[PDB]
Protein backbone atom coordinates (compact mmCIF):
# COMPACT_ATOMS: atom_id res chain seq x y z
CA UNK A 1 0.00 0.00 0.00
CA UNK A 2 0.81 3.78 0.17
CA UNK A 3 4.76 4.05 1.77
CA UNK A 4 4.50 7.25 3.82
CA UNK A 5 4.52 9.09 6.86
CA UNK A 6 2.31 11.53 8.24
CA UNK A 7 5.10 14.00 7.87
CA UNK A 8 6.13 12.66 4.36
CA UNK A 9 2.78 12.86 3.37
CA UNK A 10 2.53 16.44 3.50
CA UNK A 11 6.23 16.84 1.43
CA UNK A 12 4.44 14.94 -1.52
CA UNK A 13 0.44 16.07 -1.57
CA UNK A 14 0.86 18.60 1.35
CA UNK A 15 -2.52 18.08 3.94
CA UNK A 16 -3.64 15.26 1.79
CA UNK A 17 -3.90 11.82 3.93
CA UNK A 18 -5.23 8.78 2.02
CA UNK A 19 -5.61 6.41 5.20
CA UNK A 20 -8.48 8.77 6.68
CA UNK A 21 -9.89 8.84 3.12
CA UNK A 22 -9.14 4.97 2.82
CA UNK A 23 -11.82 4.45 4.72
CA UNK A 24 -14.45 7.36 3.70
CA UNK A 25 -13.97 6.05 -0.38
CA UNK A 26 -14.18 2.29 0.91
CA UNK A 27 -18.14 3.47 2.27
CA UNK A 28 -18.58 5.91 -0.61
CA UNK A 29 -17.60 3.15 -3.62
CA UNK A 30 -16.82 0.37 -1.37
CA UNK A 31 -16.37 -1.61 -4.94
CA UNK A 32 -15.80 0.36 -7.70
CA UNK A 33 -13.20 -0.59 -10.67
CA UNK A 34 -11.30 2.95 -10.78
CA UNK A 35 -10.83 2.43 -7.24
CA UNK A 36 -9.85 -1.31 -7.15
CA UNK A 37 -6.91 -0.94 -9.09
CA UNK A 38 -5.43 2.10 -7.24
CA UNK A 39 -5.19 -0.31 -4.13
CA UNK A 40 -3.90 -2.90 -6.87
CA UNK A 41 -0.87 -1.06 -8.72
CA UNK A 42 -0.64 1.33 -5.74
CA UNK A 43 0.65 -1.45 -3.39
CA UNK A 44 3.90 -1.54 -5.46
CA UNK A 45 4.07 2.66 -5.46
CA UNK A 46 6.97 3.92 -3.91
CA UNK A 47 7.46 7.65 -2.72
CA UNK A 48 9.54 8.61 -6.16
CA UNK A 49 6.25 7.39 -7.83
CA UNK A 50 3.94 9.46 -6.15
CA UNK A 51 6.14 12.60 -6.50
CA UNK A 52 7.26 12.08 -10.08
CA UNK A 53 3.61 12.30 -10.24
CA UNK A 54 2.79 15.18 -7.94
CA UNK A 55 5.10 16.63 -9.88
CA UNK A 56 3.20 15.94 -13.17
CA UNK A 57 -0.31 17.54 -11.30
CA UNK A 58 1.51 20.11 -10.56
CA UNK A 59 2.76 21.24 -14.19
CA UNK A 60 -0.42 20.23 -15.33
CA UNK A 61 -1.73 23.03 -13.16
CA UNK A 62 0.88 25.43 -14.33
CA UNK A 63 0.00 25.48 -17.82
CA UNK A 64 -4.62 25.56 -16.96
CA UNK A 65 -3.05 28.29 -14.89
CA UNK A 66 -1.52 30.11 -17.58
CA UNK A 67 -4.06 29.34 -19.96
CA UNK A 68 -7.12 29.47 -18.16
CA UNK A 69 -6.25 33.18 -16.25
CA UNK A 70 -5.88 34.31 -19.93
CA UNK A 71 -9.01 34.30 -19.78
CA UNK A 72 -8.94 31.45 -22.55
CA UNK A 73 -12.24 29.25 -22.59
CA UNK A 74 -12.33 25.71 -21.67
CA UNK A 75 -13.22 24.26 -24.93
CA UNK A 76 -9.43 26.02 -26.44
CA UNK A 77 -7.71 24.33 -28.53
CA UNK A 78 -5.19 25.21 -26.00
CA UNK A 79 -7.64 23.97 -23.12
CA UNK A 80 -8.52 21.03 -24.95
CA UNK A 81 -5.23 19.57 -25.26
CA UNK A 82 -4.53 20.58 -21.71
CA UNK A 83 -7.32 17.69 -20.74
CA UNK A 84 -5.54 14.99 -23.13
CA UNK A 85 -2.46 15.68 -21.13
CA UNK A 86 -4.69 15.35 -17.86
CA UNK A 87 -5.94 11.53 -19.33
CA UNK A 88 -2.84 10.60 -20.59
CA UNK A 89 -0.85 10.27 -17.12
CA UNK A 90 -3.67 10.26 -14.91
CA UNK A 91 -5.21 6.66 -16.30
CA UNK A 92 -1.50 5.39 -16.27
CA UNK A 93 -0.73 6.08 -12.74
CA UNK A 94 -4.59 5.13 -11.09
CA UNK A 95 -6.54 2.91 -14.28
CA UNK A 96 -7.11 3.22 -17.72
CA UNK A 97 -9.90 5.94 -17.96
CA UNK A 98 -12.05 6.56 -20.92
CA UNK A 99 -13.80 10.09 -21.88
CA UNK A 100 -17.03 9.09 -20.48
CA UNK A 101 -15.49 7.57 -17.43
CA UNK A 102 -13.57 10.27 -16.14
CA UNK A 103 -15.17 13.08 -18.03
CA UNK A 104 -18.09 12.45 -15.56
CA UNK A 105 -14.82 12.18 -12.82
CA UNK A 106 -14.98 16.26 -13.84
CA UNK A 107 -18.11 17.00 -13.25
CA UNK A 108 -18.25 14.81 -9.66
CA UNK A 109 -14.31 16.93 -8.84
CA UNK A 110 -17.01 20.03 -7.90
CA UNK A 111 -18.94 17.90 -5.54
CA UNK A 112 -15.96 16.75 -2.85
CA UNK A 113 -14.16 19.93 -2.14
CA UNK A 114 -11.48 17.77 -0.56
CA UNK A 115 -10.31 17.70 -4.23
CA UNK A 116 -11.00 21.22 -5.12
CA UNK A 117 -9.64 23.28 -2.37
CA UNK A 118 -6.37 20.75 -2.65
CA UNK A 119 -6.16 21.15 -6.05
CA UNK A 120 -7.12 25.07 -5.89
CA UNK A 121 -4.46 25.64 -3.44
CA UNK A 122 -2.35 27.04 -6.74
CA UNK A 123 -5.34 28.97 -7.34
CA UNK A 124 -8.69 30.42 -6.70
CA UNK A 125 -11.47 28.93 -9.37
CA UNK A 126 -9.66 26.29 -10.94
CA UNK A 127 -11.35 23.04 -9.93
CA UNK A 128 -14.30 24.13 -12.22
CA UNK A 129 -12.65 25.29 -15.30
CA UNK A 130 -11.62 21.84 -15.30
CA UNK A 131 -14.15 20.01 -15.03
CA UNK A 132 -15.25 22.40 -17.94
CA UNK A 133 -11.94 21.99 -19.83
CA UNK A 134 -11.99 18.28 -19.35
CA UNK A 135 -15.83 17.46 -19.65
CA UNK A 136 -15.66 19.78 -23.21
CA UNK A 137 -12.63 17.58 -24.44
CA UNK A 138 -14.29 13.78 -23.46
CA UNK A 139 -17.18 15.50 -26.10
CA UNK A 140 -14.74 16.36 -29.03
CA UNK A 141 -12.12 12.45 -28.40
CA UNK A 142 -15.08 10.49 -28.39
CA UNK A 143 -16.39 9.82 -31.70
CA UNK B 1 -13.84 6.59 -7.31
CA UNK B 2 -10.40 6.65 -5.49
CA UNK B 3 -8.75 9.11 -3.09
CA UNK B 4 -11.36 11.30 -2.08
CA UNK B 5 -8.90 14.32 -2.79
CA UNK B 6 -6.18 14.61 -5.02
CA UNK B 7 -7.56 13.91 -8.07
CA UNK B 8 -9.93 10.51 -9.54
CA UNK B 9 -12.71 9.50 -7.90
CA UNK B 10 -16.04 7.86 -8.38
CA UNK B 11 -19.67 8.34 -10.32
CA UNK B 12 -20.27 8.12 -13.91
C1 LIG C 1 -1.92 9.94 -4.73
C2 LIG C 1 -2.88 8.78 -4.51
C3 LIG C 1 -2.75 8.03 -3.36
C4 LIG C 1 -3.69 7.03 -3.05
C5 LIG C 1 -4.76 6.77 -3.86
C6 LIG C 1 -4.89 7.53 -5.02
N1 LIG C 1 -5.85 7.48 -6.00
C7 LIG C 1 -5.59 8.46 -6.93
C8 LIG C 1 -6.52 8.88 -8.04
O1 LIG C 1 -6.17 9.81 -8.77
C9 LIG C 1 -4.40 9.07 -6.66
C10 LIG C 1 -3.67 9.97 -7.64
C11 LIG C 1 -3.96 8.54 -5.38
Amino acid sequence: GINLTPEEKFEVFGDFDPDQYEEEVRERWGNTDAYRQSKEKTASYTKEDWQRIQDEADELTRRFVALMDAGEPADSEGAMDAAEDHRQGIARNHYDCGYEMHTCLGEMYVSDERFTRNIDAAKPGLAAYMRDAILANAVRHTP
Amino acid sequence: SCTTCECCCSCA
